């Protein structure tokens, strides 16, 4: 079970799958069989995605932490 | 086809919370024993 | 859509199809106003 | 701020009496006289007209009022 | 209300009143503090009565027909802002209007209420699902190649969606730039607020009370001519907290209403507010103690007790009952400990 | 570090074992209603 | 709006009914009526018409909840006189009484086109 | 403390001592109205 | 039923804004039920649907639309013939019920212009609008004859909006209330002794106790009966006072006749017989 791009259904090959925000489920249009295993939500983690800092505060916190570069002086 | 769904015996339906359900009604914060008792639901308008 | 913002000083519209940085003629400030939505909106009198 | 029509207690009109109450005070400086000639008799109607300020005169004094 | 210019200010928490009526029984000390010009409520007639026993423990009973006429009708003014800042060297935000196929990451919402520029126009029935500010950003660019163009490429949907709680309408749209040098936007959401059952209220004497229940005008008692009360307070709420001053405003407001003069409420006067004020009320054609009898609104039987009626100035707290609710069956779950979100 | 996440200073003890969040719950504003029974609790329509 | 609309308080639905005929399972020969979408405006006049009639032994009315709109009527009469005729003769006496009140009301208002004095 | 926690005070306390007052005499039309308000009732009107 | 109480109507004084009458020989439940009909029962026509096309004044649209429906629209043109919108099964709105109300005003001068209810025209046929210099043909008004003022428009403010006039009554919303307040009083001497009146000397005499001038300080009467009910219906200006009673007595019998028809329908559907 590794060929899971973004759509999959055990009964028929899925094609489209929406991402509901009011419920956080993978509702399928042509049937409705969800895929299960809900991780973090895209809408709930909007402000914590990509630019998950306090307005431009890179310094990349991985090894050589240096809060400067851009907008940090 | 919501009006044409094949269902048999042994399934689980997540319907609404109808009347006659015994639910717990605590206080938060709790100070003594009789502060986490149960009650029966009753549908009524307004968020009260 | 002719609705391309409204100046806040001279109170004049621009009505141009471009991606200018909210620039306007004569007046050079950044106080931008916007028109009303042209759509059948149903209100109430209660 | 624009007194409404029909009081919240009874229902007698009073919204159209603010323009006439300000004119009676210029020629007659008496609160007990202008409130009687306007048909107001009960205490529920006197509360809506007396306890009401007209702040709309200070809002219309602005100049940027066209867009 | 707190100022005069209400169209130039765009604050996240702003509440105004439709009819800011000045209080009747007021003091001369607040005349210099600019209080009679900017009040916080109206002079609602509060009749001390038991009614049906629904105004128990910091709660009152109001009229449903009075709210329909304009009883404490406020407007919820909330302003939002989204800074259009950079995202790297060649990464930045672009205000545009993508489609369903030329972009990815639109959860489930569509762009049916947006504009070509990337914003919303004043007068659109926005809800808890639509997008108020639409914007996209890219990151891979040169990384995603080798027959990977199609139509969306790397267009990530980073639009600003409204929280599933605000069901208002856009009123004002302002676009300007700050000292940061970035062209941002600032819109305001206009919502209708009505005193529904459950909202938190207060009083000028300190006896706060939420909206217990609201009945019609026919279901409420009335006097002789037809004076229907607006707010019913618990009579037992006075001896439980020794709030004697609440009965002073309820009696002083009745005398000033029959006379037509702003009576002074100086707490250190020599006019004797016990016998002189009581004797003046009996001259107009009422009881000197201010007690009146009402009639039953269901059967028509005379009330045995005497309801002490009179106007009393109240206020309105900022505690929305529909905003403090929180309920969910099954939604987003975190990944750190497999637990729900914050709130 | 690794010890602070388990010591108790808002780690895996106080912030999870002694203070987490559950599902299926409601918290509004209570209102008096003596006409109801001793077990008939109020249930709003929006919550239901 | 979280609460019901303004028209739901009086307008019925396609699956709801007005008056409901139900019999009692306690005292012999009795019926417990049930009228939907109605407040205390109508329930107060039904008891008054049955109380004056000496052929009625018991008559009362209550509501399950004051915020809702539903009234019930439990009448108990003699074992010879059917309780269904007591409520039927009571609704006909009220209409005949209000009809005569309107007829006499139109005569008094039309007997003074100029003035009584 | 071997004592019940249910308390009946405030509005549900003054009307109790006033209903049993010596200066209280109900009429005939008010008795049948209160009998129907009972949740349960055998159906036996008491003797006046 | 054999024996029954007969009505007794004696009109005291009727005017244009209020009416006074006395009802005798009736039950106490009838006196309280007749007051609930004179308020929220009579069908009144008023503005319901509101649409704002263009607005550039100092007030928002949610404040003008609230004051538009509160205007006491007159109903002296037989409003019972209008069919409800929920029973017309047409296309939302139709000229048979919804009356088109259009507004168009523009202030180009420097001084402030007062916008009243006269600028609100109507594309509907010749139907009487609101009481604002149109019905009172007799030169005997107040001082200018007005009911409500929209907003004080200054130099550079326009106002264009559309609205319809649907059908409703007081039970649906408080804006369809043709009567302001209804007075009620019976037996000023307190014969039934429903209350106590502590020290009757402090209690003043009302305007209805003049016919029974008693000096015995509230006389007692054991064999009492609710007789002689006073009334003073005061309208707010939406309908003629003596006409509201005529339109309420006919509408009250229609509600009672519907229950009588529904009662016979349940008997035919059930296995119980009455004949
Ligand atoms: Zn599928
Ligand atoms: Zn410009
Ligand atoms: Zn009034
Ligand atoms: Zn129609």
């Amino acid at each position: 079970l590794d060929a899971l791009p973004r759509v999959t259904c055990p009964n028929h090959p899925d094609a489209i799958l929406v991402e509901d925000y009011r419920a956080g489920d993978m509702i399928c249009p042509e049937c409705g069989l969800v895929v299960g295993d809900r991780v973090i939500d895209v809408g709930s983690e909007w402000r914590t995605f990509s630019n998950d800092k306090a307005t431009k505060d890179p310094s990349r916190v991985g090894d050589s932490q240096n809060p400067l570069l851009s907008d940090g002086d | 086809k919501p009006s044409d769904l094949h269902l048999q015996t042994g399934y689980k339906v997540e319907r609404h919370m109808c009347d006659g359900d015994i639910v717990i009604f605590n206080r938060q914060p709790t100070l003594h024993k009789m502060s986490m008792m149960g009650h029966r639901v009753r549908i009524l308008p307004w968020s009260t | 859509q002719p609705m391309i913002y409204i100046c806040g000083e001279c109170h004049t519209e621009n009505e141009i199809k471009s991606r200018d940085p909210i620039r306007c003629r004569e007046c050079g400030y950044r106080i931008m106003y916007k028109k009303r939505t042209k759509r059948l909106v149903v209100f109430d009198a209660r | 701020m624009i007194i409404p029509v029909r009081c919240f207690t009874c229902g007698k009109i009073v919204g159209n009496k603010w323009e006439a109450y300000l004119g009676l005070l210029q020629a007659e400086y008496t609160e007990g006289d202008a409130l009687d000639a306007l048909g107001l008799k009960r205490y529920c109607c006197r509360r809506m007209l007396l306890a009401h300020v007209d702040l709309i005169e200070k809002l219309l004094n602005y100049a940027p009022l066209e867009k | 209300v707190y100022i005069t210019n209400f169209h130039v200010r765009m604050d996240t928490l702003a509440h105004v009143l439709y009819y800011p009526q000045k209080p009747l029984v007021t003091t001369r000390s607040m005349e210099y503090l600019r209080f009679r010009e900017l009040p916080a409520g109206i002079n609602s007639i509060v009749a001390i009565a038991s009614y049906t026993g629904y105004n128990q423990e910091d709660s009152v009973i109001m009229n449903r027909s009075a709210v329909d006429r304009g009883f404490f009708r406020s407007v919820f003014y909330r302003s939002y802002k989204e800074q259009e800042s950079k995202k790297g060297f060649d990464q930045e935000e672009v205000f545009e209007k993508p489609t369903r196929e030329t972009c990815q990451g639109m959860r489930h919402a569509i762009y049916d209420k947006l504009d070509d520029d990337g914003l919303i126009a004043p007068g659109v029935r926005v809800s808890g699902d639509d997008v108020i500010i639409g914007k996209t950003v890219t990151l891979p660019e040169n990384e995603d190649e080798l027959e990977s163009t199609n139509r969306r490429y790397t267009k990530r949907d980073c639009s600003t969606f409204l929280r599933t709680s605000e069901t208002g309408i856009v009123d004002q749209v302002m676009v300007t730039l700050n000292q940061e040098g970035y062209k941002f936007c600032k819109i305001r959401v206009r919502s209708v607020r009505i005193p529904q059952i459950g909202d938190k209220f207060a009083s000028r004497h300190g006896q706060k009370g939420t909206c217990g229940i609201q009945y019609r005008q026919e279901d409420m008692p009335f006097t002789c001519e037809g004076i229907t009360p607006d707010i019913i307070i618990n009579p037992h709420a006075i001896p439980s907290r020794m709030t004697i001053g609440h009965l002073i405003e309820c009696l002083q407001g009745k005398v000033s209403a029959n006379k037509g003069e702003i009576g002074d409420a100086t707490p250190f006067n020599d006019a004797v507010n016990v016998q002189k004020i009581s004797n003046l009320l009996s001259d107009y054609g009422y009881h000197l103690r201010g007690n009146e009898v009402l009639y039953n609104g269901f059967t028509g039987r005379k009330i045995t007790s005497q309801i002490f009626i009179g106007p009393t100035y109240y206020q309105r707290l900022k505690h929305m009952v529909d905003d403090k609710i929180h309920s969910r069956a099954r939604g987003p779950i975190q990944i750190l400990n497999r637990q729900p979100m914050e709130g | 570090s690794l010890k602070q996440r388990l010591k108790g200073k808002e780690g895996r003890v106080r912030g999870n074992l002694m203070g987490k969040r559950v599902d299926f719950s409601a918290r509004t504003v209570i209102t008096p209603d003596p006409n109801l029974s001793i077990d008939q609790v109020g249930v709003p329509r929006s919550i239901a | 709006m979280n609460a019901p609309p303004a028209f739901e308080s009086f307008l019925l639905f396609e699956g709801e009914k007005k008056i409901t005929i139900n019999k009692d399972t306690k005292v012999p020969n009795a019926c417990l009526f049930t009228i939907n979408k109605e407040d205390h405006t109508l329930g107060n006049i039904i008891k008054s018409q049955l109380l004056k009639d000496p052929q009625v032994l018991f008559a009362g009315y209550k509501v399950p909840h004051p915020l809702e709109h539903k009234i019930i009527i439990r009448v108990q009469t003699t074992p010879d006189y059917s309780p269904q005729e007591a409520f039927t003769n009571a609704i006909t006496d009220l209409i005949s009484e209000l009809s005569l009140l309107e007829e006499r009301f139109r005569v008094a208002i039309k007997d003074k086109q100029e003035g009584i004095e | 403390s071997n004592r019940p926690v249910m308390g009946i005070v405030q509005d549900t306390l003054t009307a109790v001592r006033k209903f049993t007052k010596r200066d209280v005499f109900l009429e005939r039309g008010e008795v049948m109205n209160l009998l129907m308000f009972l949740s349960t009732w055998d159906g036996k009107v008491p003797q006046p | 039923m054999p024996y029954a109480n007969q009505p007794t109507v004696r009109i005291t004084e009727l005017t244009d804004e209020n009416v006074k009458f006395i009802i005798e020989n009736t039950d106490l439940a009838v006196a309280n039920s007749i007051r609930r009909v004179f308020i929220a029962e009579v069908p009144i026509i008023a503005i319901d649907w509101v649409q704002i096309d263009a607005n550039s004044s100092v007030l928002h649209d949610e404040f003008i639309a609230h004051r538009l429906g509160l205007i006491p629209l007159i109903s002296d043109d037989i409003v019972d013939k209008l069919q409800y919108s929920r029973d017309c099964t047409c296309e939302e709105f139709c000229p048979e019920c919804s009356v088109e109300f259009t507004l168009d005003v523009r202030c180009n001068e420097d001084q402030t212009r007062h916008v009243t209810s006269r600028d609100l025209i109507s594309n509907s046929p010749r139907v009487i609008p609101v009481t604002s210099r149109n019905r009172d043909n007799d030169p005997n008004d107040y001082v200018e004859q007005d009911d409500i003022l929209i907003v004080k428009l200054r130099k550079g403010q326009e106002l264009r909006l559309r609205a319809y006039a649907k059908k409703g009554f007081g039970k649906e919303h408080a804006k369809w209330n043709p009567t302001a307040g209804v007075a009620f009083e019976y037996d000023p001497d307190n014969a039934l002794r429903h209350t106590v009146y502590p020290k009757p000397e402090e209690w003043p005499k009302s305007e209805y106790s003049e016919l029974d001038e008693d000096e015995s300080q509230a006389p007692y009467d054991p064999n009492g009966k609710p007789e002689r009910f006073y009334y003073n219906v005061e309208s707010c200006g939406s309908l003629r006072p003596e006409t509201i009673v005529l339109s309420a007595l006919s509408g009250l019998k229609k509600k009672l006749s519907d229950l009588q028809t529904q009662l016979s329908h349940e008997i035919q559907s059930d296995v119980l017989t009455i004949n």
